[PDB]
Order: structure tokens, then sequence, then C-alpha cells
């Protein structure tokens, strides 16, 4: 190849009963044309092929008011839709190119909405008419410092816009392209003046090169392609649909008539282009013809190609024309082809030219060695297509292209609620049709991960594999710092953290850390594996206060330490009685050793108190139940102050019984009476375990269930701190107060049950992580980035080997806007 | 009648009001003749006798030639 070859790796499109390169496969592959009257709603030749509809713009995606939306040329609208669409199929965040180098190049040549507007006016008229911004909007809206211009020269516009955005490529101008071309066909009196120019088919079909040929039928539509370097793209490692190796333009010079093509000037495109890209007429596999069915125009060009590409050739030379299935589309003519192409090239199979019977008497197709595709076959030996595209003016486009060198979570994302249930919808339909099942879930939650910009209304569906994600997504269909509450004892129950530890490898491997020093600790001072008795339905050694608090630890370490891999990583921390360990051993204050040491001390000191202990949750303001055991301190204490209107009394099990009973108020399933009188025996010898272990600064901010309120190291890393804490109550009530001072927006619970959530909320987004565990915890982590924090979502696939797909773009939330 | 109703029609064609501004001597691409240009003098031509007349003759003259000469 002559210069750097141009790597196509993404493109969108609408076209005529085509509303994506999906559906477009679908129209060529079945042979199916999309010409059909003038549908009632536009306004009059009688023939053509039409879009679905062109009033509808989702104008709240972009940003764009109705106002200045019901102004705006629908090319305008439609090349936006395309843009997004083309890079979301080239697998960028358009977040990404902001900023950078894009460039735009568009070919449009026809004026309809600007002319519907003056023939019957506010500042937006302005820009919502001007040619200019149907490239430079897009430029606008990505933030693109790279060229942005639009192309007229005839029906050869869109063809000549990629070769302008191929060369811009080549020298350093533009890093990434998008080009195409757009031609939209809604009012009358455009086709009144191509119908008195005589161009036209009285019977509505391109029989390109049948003998039937009798004029062109007008189509409308538009369509955009991804560009980068074949080394950028390569190096970027992005999905490559194909590979551009030359484009040339020239002028027919001096025809018999100004609109009569020339065949020597179509004769030197093609040799210039071809020898540049250094292809032989045999290493072409298929021609995409201008093929306009025109009774001069088509004997020219299949003249040219069988000079250029038929002689030198066994095989006869296999061409076709989109315009057979969706019509003229002018302005927008080339880049259809080229789609077309592409698709083949992906696909490796031709689809038929329709209207094809007999050949033209003026085409012979023997001697000139061509053949019209009229049969949906494969293709065979890499694979080279070429496409053409002529103005009216005489300038003519060719390119050369050449083909190409446990449990799951899939993250759905939209700008609204509707829109992320579409969203949702779109996906779900899209994984069950066959185009989805030649991708893997992996491959889709991957790219779903990477390849999608992740709007302010997320969501996350869990399943091991197809069919459970899709009716997930079914389902679905139907902010400030980050603070960290511990839950304390009464959340546990059995089967802690079994669940966890099949799935995510970290929280095993956190896990196994954690379980191995407290099996250590535990086996030296026994109250010989927590991991069995937390992991045992068949157990109750949970509800003894000597296995609860190791276990809580250990569970709440290991999910601590996952949430970090996921990248929730807590700014302000807290913790209700024991939950406090957890906290200051994740704030780095204590390392693992002197924190298991810690938790199994108190676990194992409070065990061996006596009996007679009790704890009740009442539904009291702590004046009242400071009013109602005041002068009984030395056998009754308030145990916890969890809200502004429930708090847990603790202390001797016959004065619990009477505070039960005055307010009848639920009863705790608690071994010991904790944080009361009862606790006065083990203090001091909990005294002598925290004199022996190593406080340091803490990496986070830390609020305290003694103090309630933001605890300083020089008070944390104390021994009275701590003694005080396993004697005093829990004021979880003013820390959540406290951590909302300090500007915490966002509450998370880090334990099994949903104790402490539930008191959160009573305070004031409150999120309970966790309580199948693998489903328990990716909703944890979904609930999470969803609330609005940014979990690395790719490193969740580092395990499997995933690539990137192909997936369905943005569903717009459509509306209708036009001119009265 | 041969000449003059050349120079009244070729104009009536191609525009120009006075019938003598037909330079009848030069080339109908020249004189700026278009397909449908071309053919509408000979879809007017045989409208008060009997394809390709005209870039036959690439001449006013040249093509007005043939009126009494076979007869
Ligand atoms: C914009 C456009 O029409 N583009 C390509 C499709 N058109 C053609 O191929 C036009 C080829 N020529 C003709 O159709 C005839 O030359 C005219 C233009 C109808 C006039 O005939 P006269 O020039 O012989």
């Amino acid at each position: 190849a002559s210069d750097e070859p141009i790597a196509v790796i993404g493109l969108s499109c609408r076209l005529p009963k085509a509303s994506g390169p999906q559906e477009l496969w679908q129209l060529l592959d079945d042979g199916a044309s999309a010409v059909t009257r003038v549908p009632a709603d536009r306004e009059t030749a009688r023939w053509g092929g039409f879009l679905d509809r062109v009033d509808t713009f989702d104008a709240g995606f972009f940003g764009i008011s109705p106002r200045e939306a019901a102004a705006m040329d629908p090319q305008q609208r439609l090349v936006l839709e395309l843009s997004w669409e083309a890079l979301e199929g080239a697998g960028l965040v358009p977040a990404t190119l902001r900023d950078t180098g894009l460039g735009v190049f568009v070919g449009a040549a026809r004026d309809d909405y600007a002319t519907l507007y003056r023939r019957r006016v506010d500042h937006h008229a302005m820009t919502g008419l001007h040619r200019s911004l149907i490239a430079n909007r897009i430029s606008y809206a990505l933030g693109a410092h790279g060229p942005s211009m639009v192309v007229d020269t005839g029906c050869s516009s869109s063809l000549v816009a990629v070769h302008l955005a191929c060369e811009s490529l080549r020298r350093g101008e533009s890093d990434i392209a998008l080009a195409g071309g757009v031609n939209l066909n809604i009012a009358a009196e455009s086709a009144r003046e191509t119908a008195a120019f005589g161009g036209l088919s009285p019977d509505g079909q391109c029989f390109t090169f049948d003998a039937r040929a009798n004029g062109f039928v007008r189509g409308e539509g538009g369509g955009l392609v991804v560009l980068k370097t074949l080394r950028r793209a390569l190096a970027d490692g992005d999905l490559v649909h194909g590979v551009i190796l030359a484009s040339a333009v020239n002028n027919d010079g001096p025809s018999d008539t100004l609109t009569t093509p020339s065949r020597r000037a179509q004769e030197s495109l093609l040799t210039r282009v071809y020898r540049r890209a250094g292809v032989t007429p045999t290493e072409v596999g298929y021609v995409e013809l201008h093929g306009t069915g025109t009774k001069v125009g088509d004997p020219i060009e299949a003249a040219a190609l069988g000079a250029v590409l038929g002689t030198g050739r066994d095989t006869p030379l296999p061409v076709g024309s989109i315009k057979t299935n969706i019509g003229h589309l002018e302005g927008a003519a080339g880049i259809a082809g080229l789609i077309k192409a592409l698709l083949q090239l992906r696909r490796r199979r031709l689809v038929p030219s329709l209207n094809f019977s007999t050949p033209n008497p003026d085409i012979p197709l023997d001697a000139l060695n061509l053949r019209v595709q009229q049969e949906s076959a494969p293709w065979a030996t890499t694979l080279v297509a070429g496409v053409s595209s002529f103005g009216m003016g005489g300038t003519n486009c060719h390119v050369v292209v050449s083909a190409a060198p446990a449990l799951l979570p899939w993250v759905v994302s939209a700008r609204s609620p509707q829109a992320l249930r579409d969203q949702a919808g779109r996906l779900a339909a899209w994984a069950d049709s066959p185009a989805g099942r030649e991708a893997s879930p992996v491959d889709i939650g991957w790219s779903l991960a990477t390849s999608r910009t992740h709007f302010e209304y997320r969501a996350v569906v869990s399943g091991s594999d197809r069919d459970e994600l899709v009716a997930s997504l079914r389902a679905l269909a139907s902010g400030g710092r980050l603070g960290l509450v511990f839950s304390g004892q009464g959340s546990q129950r059995a089967g802690m953290g079994r669940e966890l530890y099949v799935a995510f490898p970290v929280f095993a491997e956190a896990f196994d850390e954690v379980c191995g020093v407290l099996d250590e600790v535990m086996g030296a001072l026994p109250p010989g594996s927590l991991r069995e008795v937390m992991f045992e339905v068949s157990s109750d050694l949970l509800d003894e206060t000597g296995f609860t608090q190791p276990a809580l630890f250990a569970f709440e370490v290991a999910l601590y330490r996952l949430l970090e891999s996921w990248g929730v990583a807590g700014e302000v921390v807290a913790g209700h009685s024991v939950g406090e360990i957890a906290a200051v051993h994740v704030a780095g204050v204590l390392s693992l050793a002197d924190a298991c040491a810690l938790v199994a001390a108190r676990g194992r000191l409070m065990q061996g108190l006596p009996s007679g202990g009790a704890m009740v949750a009442v539904e009291a303001s702590e004046e009242e139940v400071t009013a109602l055991l005041a002068g009984r301190e030395g056998e009754v204490g308030i145990g916890a102050v969890n809200g502004p209107r429930s708090v847990v009394v603790s202390g001797g099990v016959a004065v619990v019984e009477e505070v039960a009973a005055h307010f009848a108020a639920r009863r705790l399933k608690v071994s010991h009476a904790f944080h009361s009188p009862l606790m006065d025996p083990m203090l001091e010898d909990f005294g002598r375990v925290v004199a022996g272990l190593s406080f340091a600064v803490p990496e986070l901010t830390v609020v305290s269930g003694l103090t309630g309120a933001v605890v300083s190291a020089d008070e944390l890393c104390s021994v009275g701190y701590w003694v005080r804490h396993a004697r005093e109550a829990v004021r979880f009530a003013d820390a959540v107060g406290a951590m909302a001072g300090v500007g915490v927006g966002r509450f998370v619970e880090v334990g099994p049950g949903g104790v402490l959530s539930a008191l959160v909320r009573e305070c004031l987004s409150v999120v309970a992580a966790v309580r199948a565990e693998p489903v328990a915890l990716l909703s944890a982590v979904g609930e999470l980035f969803a609330d609005g924090y940014p979990v690395d979502w790719t490193a969740y696939f580092a395990g499997w080997p995933a690539a990137r797909v192909e997936l369905p773009t943005y569903a717009f939330q459509r509306s209708r806007h036009w001119l009265e | 009648d041969p000449v003059e109703t050349v120079r009244q029609l070729t104009a009536h064609v191609l525009g120009l009001t006075a019938a003598a501004d037909v330079e009848m001597t030069r080339s109908f691409k020249d004189l700026g003749f278009d397909s449908l240009m071309s053919v509408e003098l000979r879809d007017r031509l045989c409208a008060a006798l009997s394809t390709t007349l005209l870039y036959d003759h690439p001449s006013p003259a040249e093509t007005a030639e043939f009126v009494r000469a076979r007869l």
C-alpha cells in the first residue's frame, strides 16, 4: 500500500427499512426492497426509499431545547444520533474524545428543511438551517478540535467526504475521524426539480445494469464510519470493521454534456486508486457500483470497470448496487455503498443486487468481464471490495476497502429512568437474539463495563448464564463523601460468609488470612476453625459472644477488602460496639495480628462472664430511658442510643424485664448485658490486652461509637478509650449525625443483616451492603455504583479472557419536533 | 423557408430574442445545447416528416441542410 491504511472501527446508519447495521444486513441478505410509495404524512416522483419518520429526536440527550430542535434541520439531528451510535459501535466512550483532535467530515447537498422554513423568524433558524452545522454541531457536542466541514460534490459527496477524512488522518491533522453523509427528502420542491430534470424512473426502481434502466428512484438516509489509522487502531485494540487501502477523487473534465459522465475520467480514476492500493483486477472480489439505472450512466460505468478491472481477470467480477434496495440517496449515496461493502467484508458474504433479470444490451457483461450479483452467496478468495460514487457535476470518487487482518454482572446506564428501562429492554432482546448469542456473557459484561459511558441513571444485573441475565433485564424494565457503618452484635446469622467464599477469590483470600490468624489466636486462648462455625447453618455457636465478635470481624474485614478491590474505598468509618474494631483496623490503626488479638480477647473475656445479663431494644428516647434507669446504675444502664426514639437497655436480666414490660420493646438474643455494669469484671483484664498492642494513625476519618463524634488519634490510641468503649453506651445515632456533619452523603452497612441501615435511615442515601452471597454482594456493589460511586468493573473481569464485542447503542428518548 | 425558420426556432429553444442572433455556423455544443435542448429541436421539428439528427449535424445551418434535400 502506498499510504497509511485507514481502519474502519465502527459505523452507524439510518436507511429505509434499516434502523441500523443489523437491520441493514437483514434487508440486504433477504434481497428485500425498501422502496415504497410516498407515505401519507409526506408531501408531493411518487415512489422513494423513505425512513419510518424524520420528526423524532431525543433533544434532552444532547442538551437541546424543544425550541432549538424545532428549528433544527432533521439532517443535523440525525447526524448527531449517528455520531453517538457510530462511536458506541466503535467501542469508544464519547467522554474520552472531549478536547481531542477528532475530525468530522459530512457530505450533504440538499436543504429541504430550510426551504420549508423560508416558504412561510427567531434566532435559532440561523443555526438550525445552516448546512455547515451538520458537521460543526457534532464537533461542538463531542468537544472535538479536529477539522469540521461539510462537502458538496453532488451525489458523490459522502464518498468524497470519506476520502477527505482519510487524507486528514494520514497527515496527522486528525487522530480519529467520523465520515459519512446525510440526505432527507422532506420537501416536494426538490422532488419536482429533480423530476423536471428527467432523471427519475417512472417505475420507481433503479434497474442497475438491467435493460429496463430508465432512471433512479429517490432515497433518503444517512451514515457514518469511524476511522483510525491502521497503526493506531491495531495499537489501541479496536474492533476493525475494515481497512481502506486507497481512495481518490477526480472530475469528468470535458464531457459531452455537463451532466454526461466520462468513460476516460472514470478509467483514470480506477487506474489511479487501484495502483495506489496496489490491487490487481483479480484481487477485487466485488465492486459497489454507483449504479443509478440511468440509460446514459450505466453503460459508461460498466465500460470503465471492464476496461480497468475486467481485462486481466479470469472469473467475472461481481457487482451490485444498494440503490436497487433503498434507492438513490444522492448526497448520502456514497457512504451507503461503503457500509454495504463493509458488512459484506465482515460477514464474508455477498447479497443480491435487486431489479436485475436481463443485461442491458448496451452492456456486454461477457466481454467486459463483469457479472451482477443476484444470489446471497458466500465470498471466496483476504477479501477486497471497491466503491464508486459519481456526481452530476462530474466529480467522481472511488474507495478500495479490504477485510480485517462464575457470576457475571451486566451494567446499563441512561440519562433518564424511562431511558434506563428502554436501555435494559433493548440489551435483553439483543442478548436473546442470534447476533447476541454469537457473543458470550463474559464478553458482554466486559464490553458493557469498558465500552459504554456510565450515565447518571445506572443499574447492574447479575446472572450465571445468558437466560438469568436476560430475565434480570426484563425485570428491570418493569453525592458526597462515602461512609461505612460496620454492623455489631445482633446482625450475625448462621451461614456468614460461606457463599462469599465460593464466588470471589478476593473475599476467600482475605477471609483465609483473617481466619488463619484468628484460628491461631482462638486456638491458644479458646472460649478449631472459625470458618467451620460461621459457614455451618446447623450452628448456633455464633450467638455466643466468644464467637460472634471474631465472626463479625472476619466477615467485615474480608468484605471491606473485596469492596476496596472493586474500587469502593470508604472515607469516613464508624462501628457499633465490636464493629469499631473492624473500622479501626481497616483504617490502618491496628495490624491484622493486633486486631485479631483485640477482638478475640474482647469476645473471650466477655464470654467467661456469668449469665443474668440481658439487652432489650426499646422504642424510647435516650431522655426517657435516662429517666427510667437513673438510680439503678449498679444494676442497669443504656446499652445503646441507636436513634432519636430507639435505644437498647442493657443490664441484669431481672432489671431488663421490667424495663421491657414498662415500655410494653423487643428482647435481644444476646448472651450477656453488653455495655453495662455487668461488663466491669472483664474491664481491667481487657485493659492489659489493649496495653500490649500497637495503635497507629488512621488512614481514614474515624467516628467513635463511645464519644459519638470524630475521635482523634491521641484519644483513639489510648487504653482508656477502648475500655470505656467496652463499658459505656454506643452512641450510634450521634455517630451518624457526626458523619453527616463532616460531609458524608452515602452510608454503607458493612456486615450481615440490615439493622444499622434501618438505624441510619431513622437518623436521616442509605445502603445495607450484604447479608446466595455471590448475589448478596454483587448487589452491594451494584447499589454502591448506582448511588454514584465509581466502581472499577473492568478489574472484575481480569480473571476471564474477555474481549470487546459490538453492542446495541443508546435507546434515544425520541419526541416530535417540527414547524408550523 | 428552410433557413429563416431555423433562425426562428433554434432561438426558441436557446432563448435568444432576435432571430438573427443565432450564430448558425458554430457548433451546437458551442452554441450551448443541452440533451433536452438538442432533442427539443427534434421533438418540435416534426410538429408540422421524421433520431440523433442534431448530434449527426453539430451546426444549425448544417442541420438545416436537411429540409428540401430529399423530396
Ligand atoms: C446527482 C445525480 O443524478 N447523480 C448520479 C445519477 N445520475 C446520472 O447518472 C446522470 C447520468 N446522465 C443522465 O441521466 C442524462 O445525462 C441526463 C442528465 C438526464 C440528461 O441527458 P443528456 O445529458 O444526454
